[PDB]
Order: structure tokens, then C-alpha cells, then sequence
């Protein structure tokens, strides 16, 4: 028996909000980076350092824990560039038209354009960033979402849905208490939902665009960015 | 092998 | 809009009477077969149903009301989810299979490559078998990928309309589940079980495009010209 | 675009 099924709606968001990981910095350089290899030097570094907060996230949400090391393993594995995304647009949306990879690093569309294939990843999370901003999304739906997201990627290729299902009971209560109607709720419930397709959609194209990188092999990548890459092909 | 196996240990 | 006028059980009505017919390919028991052949059965099969898809598409309320422009980016974006999704929908009731058509039943032993797909749209339609997924839910769900996939990769009026049509389709499924007999908790739990589902087939689409973007190259399996302007948009 | 073409009549 999960422990996480036994937790009340305030007790999962609790748990949540407190395993956020920190919102971490670039290098202080203030060099405008507008070359691929700068501007990957830059987002795999920090990528890399966040990926390791995330592993320890991942170990803090509710559930995750009573999966067997190889399950862990492998969500993380199907999720992590997901999860990274989804960070980054939340992080970008007090900042429209700006993706804020860091407070010290802010990109724009400009930069992206000056590394082929960016831009259009670029533009997708932009644009994610902004419908998030135009919903008003709090940090309490947030946290729910990113969890979704871990346990609910790799879940294909009972536990994890009765997981799933707590987390769903749980956006609706966060919902329900900032004064939504019933319909409201159903709507926006939907409407966070269906965005994680997009999310999705972001990842794959986003890890085409790393294997090409990792090919090219001369942006320097750590052998932890490799194996999560591996994972994917 | 993995490094991720290593690191959901500790 | 019309779209916006209509009533739950209106639009289901509407989005069922407008379901694409079910295709039968060219297999054949009897004829040996190759990758490269086994192959050109669901290439030749989605270029017809494609042809259906188009004309499925525009009877999905609001889609007509969008630009040509938009119309055209939709489908690019959501024609191999659409093919998908309604393959998975075939298959439920034939566990360990996929019904590509009446004719034509693929199990996992069935290509190079490939299994890995094949393999997530088996576990889809297992999922969808273990809900016990309706008629009904189904082709909102088409719908829902029909307007969602590419509505943020285009007035930004056009958006809103979409937006609005797919809260309505929202309110639909909820109507649906409701009629069921299902706890308020039992639909919200349902609504988002269905539509984590759309991730998946997101990613089992995004899979496909890459691996047909190999075939193309190896210039073997045969593609028709709409097939290979349809992959283009995608790269 | 065949897909155009095909979308209007
Ligand atoms: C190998 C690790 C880099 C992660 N990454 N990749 C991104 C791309 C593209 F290279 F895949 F196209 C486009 C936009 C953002 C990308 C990120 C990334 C995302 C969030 C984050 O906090 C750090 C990142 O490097
Ligand atoms: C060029 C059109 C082929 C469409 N397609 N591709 C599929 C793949 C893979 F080759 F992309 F990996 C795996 C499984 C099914 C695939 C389909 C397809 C799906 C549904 C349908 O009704 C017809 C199809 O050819």
C-alpha cells in the first residue's frame, strides 16, 4: 500500500511545493551567446546541473518512490527533457516573447534563429509560455502537471494511475478552492491537460535536435546528457 | 552501468 | 458559429454520423510478402483513408470555419495521430493485434523498426480496452487532436474559436460520462485518463513521422505524392 | 498542395 494514495488534497500539494527544486543560475559571463556553440555550451551546462536536482525531485513525489529502481529509471528517462521544458516555460512567463533559461540568461527568438533548427523549438515554447501566461496557470497547478508528466510518459512502454488519478483529484481541489465552478473546473482541467501534448511534442522534436548535436559532436555533452539521450533511440 | 541507476540510490 | 450553438448530445450525434468508413487493404494470405511490400499495404491504405480523413475533418463542427490556411496546417499536424488513434480504436477487441483492416490483423512478430510503434499502439489499445472506451468518447477524442495538435504552431481570433470548440467538446465528454452513471470525482478522474492518452499519441505519431522519414530515403516503400507532402510538413 | 486543393471542393 503507497502511502500516497493516503495523503489529502493540501498534503500533496504540500509535498509538491516543497520538493521544487531551485531555480539555478548560467555562468556570469554576460556575453550575449548568438552561436551553437555558445548557446549550447550554456543550455547543456545547465541542464545538466538541473538534471540533478530533478533526479532528487523525481525521488520526493508522491508515489515515485514505490516503483521498482528499473520503473524509476525509465520514467526519468522518457520525462526529463519534458520536465526540463515545462520548467523553463514556467520560469519565461512573467517574461513574454523571452524564454528565461536562467534569471541571467534570457533568450529570444533572435538567438535562436542563429543556430538552425532552433528557432521553431524556440517559438513552440514561446508560444507555451504565453498560453500558460493567458491561463493565469498557478504554481500550485504547476507542480501538478510536472508530476503528471513524470509518472505518465513512460507509463506505457495500476499503481501509477491510481496515482495519477490522486494528482487529477488534486488539480480539481486546487481549482475548486480558488472559487471555479463546477464547469470551470472541467474546463481547465482539460484545457492544462491537452497542453501536455504539446509538451510532449516539444521533447521529441527537441531530442531529433540533440541526437543531430550529439552527432555533429562538438558541443560538449557529460556522459549523464548522453545516457538520458541514449535512452531515446 | 547507468549513471541514472547510480544516482536514484543516493 | 455553429459549432458553438450545439447541444452535448447534438455534437456527438453530428461527430458520429460522420465517422470515415473502415477500409480493406490489398493483403493477400496466399502471396509471399516482404518488409518492403508488408510495408506498402499501410502506406497504400493511409493515402486512401487520408482522402476519408479530409472529408471527416471538415464535418468536425468549427474545423470549416477556420481559414483554408489553418484547415491545411491542422491536418498536417494531426494526420498520422488521426490514423493512430482510429487504428488503436480498431484493434480493442483484438488483444496481442493490430487491425489495420478487416483483412489485414498485424501481431507484434510483424518489419524492422517499427516494433517499437507497433508495441505502444498495442499497449493504447489495451488501455483503451481496460477503460472500456465508448464509441462516443472516441470520436471526441479524434476531434480533440484534430483542433489541438497544431494550434500552437500557426489573427489569433482563429485560436479562440478553437479554443471555444474544444471547451465544447470538454463539456461533451463530461455530458457522456455523467449519462454513464459516473461520480463527478469518476469523470474528472475519466476526462484526464483520456486525455493523457493524447500525449501518448502524440509521441507514437512524432515516432512514426521519423521512421517514415527513413523510408522515404531508402526510397523502397512505395509513398504517394499526398503522403509525402503531408510527411514534408512535418520537416 | 493536394491537401489544399482537396480541403476546398
Ligand atoms: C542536452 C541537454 C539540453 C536540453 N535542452 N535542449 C533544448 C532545445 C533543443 F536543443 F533540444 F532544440 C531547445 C530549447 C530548450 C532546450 C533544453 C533545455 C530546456 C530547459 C532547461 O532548463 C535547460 C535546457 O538545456
Ligand atoms: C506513409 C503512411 C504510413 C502510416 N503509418 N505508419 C505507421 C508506423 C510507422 F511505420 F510509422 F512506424 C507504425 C504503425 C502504424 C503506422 C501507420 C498507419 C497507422 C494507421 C492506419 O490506419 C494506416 C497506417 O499506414
Amino acid at each position: 500500500n503507497s502511502l500516497a494514495l493516503s495523503l489529502t488534497a493540501d498534503q500533496m500539494v504540500s509535498a509538491l511545493l516543497d520538493a521544487e527544486p531551485p531555480i539555478l543560475y548560467s555562468e556570469y559571463d554576460p556575453t550575449r551567446p548568438f552561436s551553437e556553440a555558445s548557446m549550447m555550451g550554456l543550455l547543456t551546462n545547465l541542464a545538466d546541473r538541473e538534471l540533478v536536482h530533478m533526479i532528487n525531485w523525481a525521488k520526493r513525489v508522491p508515489g515515485f518512490v514505490d516503483l521498482t529502481l528499473h520503473d524509476q529509471v525509465h520514467l526519468l528517462e522518457c520525462a526529463w527533457l519534458e520536465i526540463l521544458m515545462i520548467g523553463l516555460v514556467w520560469r519565461s512567463m512573467e517574461h513574454p516573447g523571452k524564454l528565461l533559461f536562467a534569471p541571467n540568461l534570457l533568450l529570444d527568438r533572435n538567438q535562436g534563429k542563429c543556430v538552425e533548427g532552433m528557432v521553431e523549438i524556440f517559438d513552440m515554447l514561446l508560444a507555451t509560455s504565453s498560453r500558460f501566461r493567458m491561463m493565469n496557470l498557478q504554481g500550485e497547478e504547476f507542480v501538478c502537471l510536472k508530476s503528471i508528466i513524470l509518472l505518465n510518459s513512460g507509463v506505457y512502454t495500476d499503481h501509477i494511475h491510481r496515482v495519477l488519478d490522486k494528482i487529477t483529484d488534486t488539480l480539481i481541489h486546487l481549482m475548486a478552492k480558488a472559487g471555479l465552478t463546477l464547469q470551470q473546473q472541467h474546463q481547465r482541467l482539460a484545457q492544462l491537460l491537452l497542453i501536455l501534448s504539446h509538451i510532449r511534442h516539444m521533447s521529441n522534436k527537441g531530442m531529433e535536435h540533440l541526437y543531430s548535436m550529439k552527432c555533429k559532436n562538438v558541443v560538449p555533452l557529460s556522459d549523464l546528457l548522453l545516457e538520458m539521450l541514449d535512452a531515446h533511440r | 552501468h547507468k549513471i541514472l541507476h547510480r544516482l536514484l540510490q543516493d
